[PDB]
């Protein structure tokens, strides 16, 4: 199961949950960076 | 003069394997044209791995 | 020889199959002997029953019988089949096989029609070849 | 006036001539 | 006939909370087109236990369509004379499937 | 003051943009119960929206005549943080996966079967290139100098000529 | 076995219908017909040019004919402030009483086509003012396509063929085009302006019997010799002047004042004078001065392709001068002509520069020779076509990540009630442009808004006399010279860029890779235009030289529908006084969608309801036969051809068992169209139905409000 | 008809003769060798151009091409 | 216009088509 969860789509998809969860994340304690200040 | 299981590259300008590198398996003992038979990494288009190329068309890169 | 007549299948049907163009020009007739009174599937439409025979059918295309004769040979192993195209409302008897054997066998006797004594990379370039007869492939 | 003759000239006749002349010109043979 | 029916309600983040619109009484959501305001009208539901209680009824039965499958290939897989006798298995829809399924929803 | 454009501080239109987004949201919660949970979500609604407003007066924004806020990509250090300094937290970034994703397909090609390792990803191999990815522009400096970053073009395949 | 084509003997033993088809398709390729050498090759395209320049002459002079008879071209000219120009009577037989009424437009008796062509601006300023005049126009152009067509005979007679050495000859070529063709006859359109134009303008009638009599200058030709040139400079036509009268007018001949006529929006005709005298100076002078060379002058599609790009790229330069700087009197005041003139030119010069690149791929097949060809820029622009097309994928890529990712970003934000968090990028870069022309809106005050910089001022020689007339243009707000531009500007640019390096891309794919890859090495075995190399090596379809040309048909369309959507919705904000339009609504792609093709295309589409009709219903049912020939190309596009071989014998079928039907019959077998063939039939319904369509909501979406 | 032309990098591997649908192509022995065949095409009339014997030549870049000449009754394929 | 320059225009429209056709007549050949 550990071997099935290196596979392209599993990796590709929770990769893809954390890297989105990290930027859903951001836009709610953050909101609306539109610059550097 | 090319042996078995010796790192070529080819020469072939029509080949798919054109300026790549390749591991020739066996020459063909006899007076036959084309009788370098490379092994190569990447399939073409068919997807086979070998041909029939002459001495002149690879190299000794070793 | 074509051995017309000889009996077709027990078929009765097919719109298609062999219609205006064979009476003016080029039909074909590719002819067998089936070992069975079993079922085929014609080019035209699915059955007929193959006879003891002398068995013969009258086809629109030379395609359509090697598509046939490939099934004998296939589901068969009838591969005795001989086909044919007609006399004066057609053009060239004994179509295949043409030196009494398969293409697919080697016969001694048969030359090297087509043959180019160079690969396909040493072709010259069409400009080479410009307002001349000569075509960049033929030698 | 010379529109109501001119149009249905090259509207209808001119084009039924010239297809009629291309397409035995199409269909012959040497 | 005033409430606009309503579910999927829409998180605050971005914006897409502007998505909560005013859809009827105290409540802000996304107005639905399914029809299972007044499908469950017509079941007879009044509150929103009997709504509960069904989406266990579906999860406890989705895991025992999938212990069903594992058992049914894995475990105990029926043979091809099983699957050949249609007659016994139109026999069996027609009148437990379909009419024992109209039956009970008659009930 | 660039092109025309007057700050957000003192743009008039700008200033008006807030008027009108909260008058559409206070009417909003002028028909619900004041006590009730979609009354508490529009006021966090409206100050969301307070939050942007002093977050871009502040920020020193160009806002035209419409009343919104413009950027300005000459790159002037007066206004750096609208493209250049994300661009270039944008491209560590961007290059960090590059440099990562590179350094494990050179790593796999030489090795049995490099096919299969690119379907299931060897997390030993994968957790090597992220820490071979992070010093990226130092690493990619001493590459190119090698010689070993490019390859000439008697090594690669080509089309006939 | 037939007679035609005359052109493919190995066609005319073609029994089925292909051999009609492409018997139109193979006609004109003179480089294909069968006995053909060299020197009979040549000639038939000196002839065939001749049969063209005709063509050319007999279509002017029916445009001048039909505005002589059926147009109102003197009741134009006697107020061209409210009189709508008529392009030719209507006469067809399947109107109704009701549209008869409707088409009785700018107050005529009879079904009229108001012009949306301009040549009423542009003839009224080449100095015409009556109907009669036009007429001696269209009289002489059929002199002149006589002239064409007789001449392009006597060049075939044996003993006035041309030899082959006279056509291979381009050192001879360039000095007398350049010479004569460009010097000579801009020098003779000097000659039009000073003496026809100018006082025509001013009032005065000059005409073919009294211009021997008249001068146009007070004191003609006598300082001319002495060297005293600036006499012509005198008093020119003030302020006061209104065009076509002695109401203040001026005795100057070759002014440089700048800027445009304070009345017509349009250049002075003594800028237009002084203007094409200089160009005649340097296109004399120039033509005084005559292993590539040997490859150019070869190869016909070589210097074929060389001349698309040429006129694809002058085309274009037309287009983008031509409303910024209008050239003709009361040209600016029309707006639905000068939609339809930017749109006209830039369509076409899409098909020149698509073209270019498609003759350039032409001559790599067929004429490209590389054991000839080595060491040259040519072949070694081939030696790293990987390296140009790979960097020409990236920066296609690089853009249509960003600027569609540009507008989906400001299509949510705004979608979500926050406009206020778009990403607005100003374009600063040409409104410093603008401030280095002159534009002194913005405030950058270096370049000619720096008042005391060495440009302006010129402190060699005290030169800068046309500053003062461009400067109160360019600053002033009541014209198109170098448009006020926000934000909304800089994301169409972005995706102008995009679409011209993608169907760049495209093009020299199929240029580059038109002699073979790693796929097919012997493309050039199979010519130009073929299907494909069939379902082997993964498949092959789309794969020619040809097939590339006929995805980039796609492209420029799209690259000029970007273009030209932009460039009628900046001017319908700029033309009804409400810029703002375009400066919230630009940003994102639904204020593109709303404002431009859901609000404007609302006066179209009424042009017949259930309760009357107008005279845009021609319009409105152009744009629906637009729609509906478009939407036929995807019928070749889609479905392809196998499906279609196998539908028509089963029609034969039934049509040779049909009684009463069974006895007639065909001498072509019928086939489906090949697969190279229905490419470009699917093309050609694609690109008419573009066409059509837009033509159709561009002339009746301004039309409706002006 | 389509021509068919057979180039001398052909190892005799009969596969291009057994993919023929219209029976075009056969085997010969060789010249210079007299053990080894090579493909033949004696029967170019019938080729309907379906390009098949290029899809079984195992030579990279195959060692019998297909160009697709003038369309006759046979070579387009008509029942009628 | 006047209704003669009509039928003018006319009549010195079939110099070209005259020469359209003697020109064809010839490009074919
Ligand atoms: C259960 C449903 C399911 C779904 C929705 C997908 C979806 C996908 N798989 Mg697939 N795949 C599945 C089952 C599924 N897979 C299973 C059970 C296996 C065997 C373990 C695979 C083996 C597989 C491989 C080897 C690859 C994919 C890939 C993909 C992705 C295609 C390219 C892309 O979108 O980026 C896509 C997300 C490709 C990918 O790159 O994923 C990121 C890819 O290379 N899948
Ligand atoms: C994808 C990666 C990811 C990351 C880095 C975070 C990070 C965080 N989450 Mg989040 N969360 C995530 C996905 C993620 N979340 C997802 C997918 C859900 C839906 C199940 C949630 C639901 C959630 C809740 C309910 C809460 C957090 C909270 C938090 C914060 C406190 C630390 C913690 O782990 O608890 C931290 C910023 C907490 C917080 O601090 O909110 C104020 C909190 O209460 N998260
Ligand atoms: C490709 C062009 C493009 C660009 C340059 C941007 C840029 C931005 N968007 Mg936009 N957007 C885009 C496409 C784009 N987006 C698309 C396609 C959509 C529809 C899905 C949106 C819908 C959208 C919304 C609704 C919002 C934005 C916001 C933003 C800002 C990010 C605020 C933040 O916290 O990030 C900073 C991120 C970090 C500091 C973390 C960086 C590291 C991450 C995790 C790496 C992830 C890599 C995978 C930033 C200016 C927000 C905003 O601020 O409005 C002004 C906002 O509310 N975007
Ligand atoms: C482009 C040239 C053109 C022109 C000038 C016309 C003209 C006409 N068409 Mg139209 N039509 C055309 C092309 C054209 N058609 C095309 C391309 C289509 C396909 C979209 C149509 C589809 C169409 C339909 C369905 C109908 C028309 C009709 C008409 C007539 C309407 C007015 C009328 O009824 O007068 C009154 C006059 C008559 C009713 C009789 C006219 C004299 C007849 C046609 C000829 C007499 C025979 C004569 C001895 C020798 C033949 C000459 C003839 C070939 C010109 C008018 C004659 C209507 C019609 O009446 O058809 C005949 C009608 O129903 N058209
Ligand atoms: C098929 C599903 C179904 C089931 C499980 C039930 C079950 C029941 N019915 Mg109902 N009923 C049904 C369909 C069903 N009915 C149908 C199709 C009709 C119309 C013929 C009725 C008409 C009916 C009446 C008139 C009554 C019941 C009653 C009952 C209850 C006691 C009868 C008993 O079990 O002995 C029991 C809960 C009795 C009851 O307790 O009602 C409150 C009762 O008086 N049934
Ligand atoms: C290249 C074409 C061209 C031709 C065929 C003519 C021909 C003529 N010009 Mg014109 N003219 C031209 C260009 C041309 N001009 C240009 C480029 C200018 C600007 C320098 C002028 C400005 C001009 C003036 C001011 C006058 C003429 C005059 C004349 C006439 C007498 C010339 C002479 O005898 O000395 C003659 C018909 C004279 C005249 O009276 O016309 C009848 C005269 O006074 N020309
Ligand atoms: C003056 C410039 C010029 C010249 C001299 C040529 C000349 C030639 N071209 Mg080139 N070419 C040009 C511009 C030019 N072209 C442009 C502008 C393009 C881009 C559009 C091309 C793209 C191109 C390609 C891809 C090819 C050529 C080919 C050729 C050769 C044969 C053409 C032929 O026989 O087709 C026959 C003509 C037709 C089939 C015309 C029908 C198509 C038109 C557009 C239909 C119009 C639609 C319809 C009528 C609209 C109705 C209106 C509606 C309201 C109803 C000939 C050498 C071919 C060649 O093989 O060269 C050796 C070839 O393959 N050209
Ligand atoms: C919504 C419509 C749409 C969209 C978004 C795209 C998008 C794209 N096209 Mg496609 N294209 C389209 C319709 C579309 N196309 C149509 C109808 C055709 C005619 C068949 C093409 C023919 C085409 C070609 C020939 C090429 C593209 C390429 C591209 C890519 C360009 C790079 C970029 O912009 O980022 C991009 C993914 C290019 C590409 O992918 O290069 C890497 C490329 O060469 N397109
Ligand atoms: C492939 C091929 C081909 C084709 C090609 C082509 C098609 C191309 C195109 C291209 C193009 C078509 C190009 C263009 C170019 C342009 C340019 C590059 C321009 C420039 C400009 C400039 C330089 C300007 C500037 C300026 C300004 C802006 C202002 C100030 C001053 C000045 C003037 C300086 C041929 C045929 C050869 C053949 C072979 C192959
Ligand atoms: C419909 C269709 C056919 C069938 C089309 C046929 C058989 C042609 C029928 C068209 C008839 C003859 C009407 C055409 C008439 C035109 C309006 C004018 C043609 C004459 C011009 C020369 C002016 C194909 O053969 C085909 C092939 C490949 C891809 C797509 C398709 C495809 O979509
Ligand atoms: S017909 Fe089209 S899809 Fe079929 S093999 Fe040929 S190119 Fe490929
Ligand atoms: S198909 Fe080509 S490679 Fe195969 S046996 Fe025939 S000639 Fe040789
Ligand atoms: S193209 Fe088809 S029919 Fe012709 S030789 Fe090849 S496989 Fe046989």
């Amino acid at each position: 199961f550990s071997k099935y969860l290196s596979t392209a789509p599993v990796i590709g998809t929770l990769t893809a949950f954390f890297l989105a969860g990290l930027l859903i994340e951001i836009n709610r304690f953050n909101p609306d960076l539109l610059v550097y200040p | 003069m090319v042996q078995r299981g010796s790192k070529v590259r080819i020469l072939r300008k029509e080949s798919y394997w054109y300026q790549e590198i390749g591991t020739v398996a066996s020459i063909d003992q006899s007076g036959i044209k084309y009788p370098v038979i490379v092994r190569f990494e990447k399939v073409n288009y068919s997807n086979v791995n070998s041909n029939n190329f002459s001495l002149d068309e690879v190299v000794e890169v070793e | 020889t074509l051995n017309l007549n000889a009996p077709t299948p027990i078929f009765g049907g097919s719109t298609g199959g062999l219609l205006r163009k064979a009476e003016v020009e080029e039909f074909y007739s590719i002819t067998w002997t089936g070992k069975s009174e079993t079922v085929f599937e014609l080019p035209t439409g699915g059955a007929a029953i193959m006879r003891a025979g002398e068995n013969l059918l009258r086809l629109a295309r030379k395609e359509q019988c090697i598509a046939l004769g490939a099934q004998l040979k296939d589901k068969f192993k009838i591969t005795d089949y001989k086909i044919y195209r007609v006399y004066p409302s057609g053009e060239v008897q004994f179509l295949h096989p043409k030196d009494g054997v398969f293409p697919e066998k080697v016969n001694p006797g048969r030359v090297a029609v087509g043959s180019n004594k160079r690969r396909i990379g040493q072709n010259p370039d069409p400009a080479k070849l410009k307002f001349k007869g000569q075509e960049t492939f033929d030698s | 006036n010379l529109p109501s003759i001119l149009v249905p000239m090259v509207g209808i006749v001119l084009p039924a001539i010239v297809m009629a002349l291309l397409f035995v010109y199409i269909e012959t043979d040497e | 006939t005033t409430i606009k029916p309503s579910a999927q309600v829409v998180w605050p983040i971005v914006g897409q909370e502007i998505l909560n619109g005013d859809v009827g009484g105290g409540f802000q959501g996304i107005q639905i087109t399914s029809g299972l305001f007044q499908m469950w009208r017509a079941s007879g539901i009044t509150t929103e236990l009997q709504l509960y209680v069904t989406a266990i009824g579906a999860l406890v039965m989705a895991a025992l369509m999938l212990f069903a499958g594992w058992f049914h290939y894995h475990k105990a897989a029926p043979k091809l004379e099983w699957f050949q006798n249609a007659e016994s298995m139109m026999n069996h829809h027609l009148g437990g499937l379909f009419g024992l399924g109209s039956l009970s929803w008659a009930g | 003051d660039v092109a025309g454009l007057i700050p957000c501080s003192q743009s008039d239109a700008f200033e008006r943009r807030l008027k009108n987004t909260t008058q559409r949201l206070e009417n909003r919660l002028k028909k619900y119960e004041p006590g009730s949970a979609p009354a508490e979500a529009l006021q966090k609604q409206i100050d969301k929206t307070q939050q942007r407003f002093d977050k871009y007066r502040n920020s020193g924004l160009l806002c035209g005549a419409d009343g919104l806020p413009h950027l300005i990509t000459d790159g002037r250090w007066s206004h750096a943080g609208e493209f250049t300094i994300p661009g270039l937290l944008f491209l560590y970034i961007a290059g960090f996966i590059g440099w990562s994703g590179r350094s494990y397909l050179q790593a796999v090609a030489a090795s049995d079967n490099s096919t299969e390792k690119e379907i299931i990803i060897d997390i030993p191999v994968a957790l090597q290139s992220v820490s071979k990815g992070f010093v990226w522009p130092l690493a990619a400096l001493q590459e190119f100098s090698s010689g070993k970053l490019t390859a000439r073009d008697e090594e690669i395949t080509i089309s006939p000529r | 076995g037939t007679k035609f084509p005359k052109a493919s003997q190995a066609l005319a033993q073609d029994p089925t219908t292909r051999r009609i088809w492409y018997g139109i398709a193979t006609a004109n390729d003179f480089e294909t017909n069968d006995g053909i050498t060299e020197e009979n090759l040549y000639q038939k395209i000196f002839a065939s040019h001749f049969g063209h320049l005709a063509i050319i002459f007999l279509w002017t002079s029916g445009n001048l004919f039909h505005v002589a008879w059926q147009g109102n071209f003197e009741q134009w000219v006697k107020d061209p402030l409210n009189t709508r120009p008529i392009a030719h009577a209507i006469s067809d037989p399947h109107f109704g009483q009701r549209a008869i009424e409707a088409f009785s437009q700018a107050g005529a008796s009879s079904p009229v086509n108001i012009s949306y062509s301009g040549v009423y601006q542009w003839w009224y300023t080449q100095g015409m003012r009556t109907n009669e005049e036009l007429y001696n126009g269209a009289i002489f152009l059929l002199i002149l396509s006589a002239l064409s067509l007789f001449a392009g005979w006597l060049h075939l007679q044996p003993k006035f063929r041309p030899n082959l050495s006279w056509f291979k000859n381009a050192e001879s070529r360039l000095n007398h085009h350049l010479g004569g063709l460009f010097g000579t006859s801009s020098l003779a359109w000097t000659g039009h302006i000073v003496h026809v134009a100018i006082p025509e303008s001013r009032g005065q009638h000059v005409g073919w019997d009294n211009f021997l009599q008249v001068a146009p200058h007070p004191a003609g030709l006598q300082p001319f010799f002495t060297g005293n040139w600036g006499v012509y400079t005198e008093n020119p036509d003030t302020a006061n002047h209104v065009f076509g009268s002695s109401d203040g007018a001026g005795t100057a001949i070759l002014t440089f004042l700048g800027g445009f006529h304070p009345q017509t929006q349009s250049l002075w005709l003594t800028d237009i004078a002084h203007h094409h005298l200089a160009i005649a100076v340097l296109f004399i002078v120039a033509g005084h001065m005559y292993g590539l060379y040997d490859t150019v002058n070869n190869s016909l599609h070589f210097q074929l392709g060389l001349a698309l790009a040429a006129l694809g790229v002058i085309t274009s330069l037309v287009a983008q001068h031509m409303y910024s700087i209008p050239p003709y009197a009361y040209l600016a005041r029309d707006f639905t002509t000068q939609a339809a003139l930017y749109t006209h030119h830039q369509y076409i010069a899409g098909f020149l520069m698509v073209g270019a690149f498609a003759h350039g791929a032409i001559f790599l097949v067929r004429d490209y020779d590389a054991e000839q060809n080595k060491n040259n820029v040519l072949a070694r622009i081939i030696d790293h076509k990987e390296a140009i097309i790979s960097h020409l994928s990236w920066v296609s890529l690089f853009l249509g990540f960003h600027t569609l990712g540009l507008y989906v970003h400001n299509d949510v934000v705004q979608a979500f009630g926050t406009p206020e968090k778009q990403i607005l990028i100003e374009p600063v870069f040409a409104q410093w442009i603008q401030s280095v022309h002159g534009k002194s809106l913005y405030g950058f005050e270096v370049l000619l808004n720096n008042a005391d910089s060495i440009t302006r001022v010129a402190p060699g020689s005290a030169q800068p006399i046309w500053l003062p007339g461009w400067l109160d243009a360019i600053n002033s707000g009541n014209n198109s010279l170098f448009l006020t531009i926000g934000p909304g500007d800089f994301l169409v640019h972005h995706a102008i860029a995009l679409g011209l390096h993608t169907t760049t891309l495209i093009l020299v794919k199929g240029a580059l890779d038109a002699r073979g890859s790693k796929l097919m090495p012997d493309k050039k075995d199979f010519g130009y235009s073929f299907p494909c190399d069939g379902p082997g090596r993964g498949g092959t379809c789309d794969i020619s030289a040809w097939d590339a040309f006929y995805l980039a048909v796609f492209w420029m369309l799209n690259t000029i529908g970007w273009t030209t959507f932009y460039w009628h919705w900046k001017h319908l904000g700029v033309w009804q006084g409400n810029v703002a339009q375009f400066n919230e609504s630009s940003t994102y792609l639904m204020g593109w969608f709303r404002d431009y093709l859901w609000l404007n295309s609302s006066q179209l589409i009424n042009g017949y309801n259930p309760f009357g009709m107008n005279n845009l219903s021609v319009w409105a049912w152009m744009f629906l036969f637009g729609h509906l020939i478009w939407a036929t190309g995807f019928m070749f596009l889609i479905s392809w051809r196998g499906y279609w071989q196998e539908l028509i014998e089963t029609l034969v079928w039934a049509h040779e068992r049909t009684p009463l039907a069974n006895l007639v019959r065909w001498k072509d077998k019928p086939v489906a169209l090949s697969i190279v063939q229905a490419r470009l039939v699917g093309l050609a319904h694609f690109a008419v139905g573009y066409i059509v369509t837009y033509a159709a909501f561009l002339i009746a979406s301004t039309a409706s409000k002006f | 008809a389509h021509t068919v032309k057979i180039y001398d990098t052909c190892i005799g591997c009969t596969q291009c003769v057994r993919a023929c649908p219209t029976d075009v192509l056969e085997m010969v022995p060789w010249d210079g060798c007299r053990a080894n065949q090579i493909a033949s095409a004696p029967r170019t009339e019938d080729c309907v151009g379906c390009k098949r014997c290029e899809s079984a030549c195992p030579t990279d870049f195959l060692s019998i091409r297909v160009y697709l000449g003038a369309e006759t009754t046979r070579s387009m394929g008509l029942g009628y | 216009l006047a209704d003669g320059q009509i039928f003018t225009a006319l009549a010195v429209a079939l110099v070209p088509g005259i020469l359209a056709l003697r020109l064809a007549l010839e490009l074919y050949k």
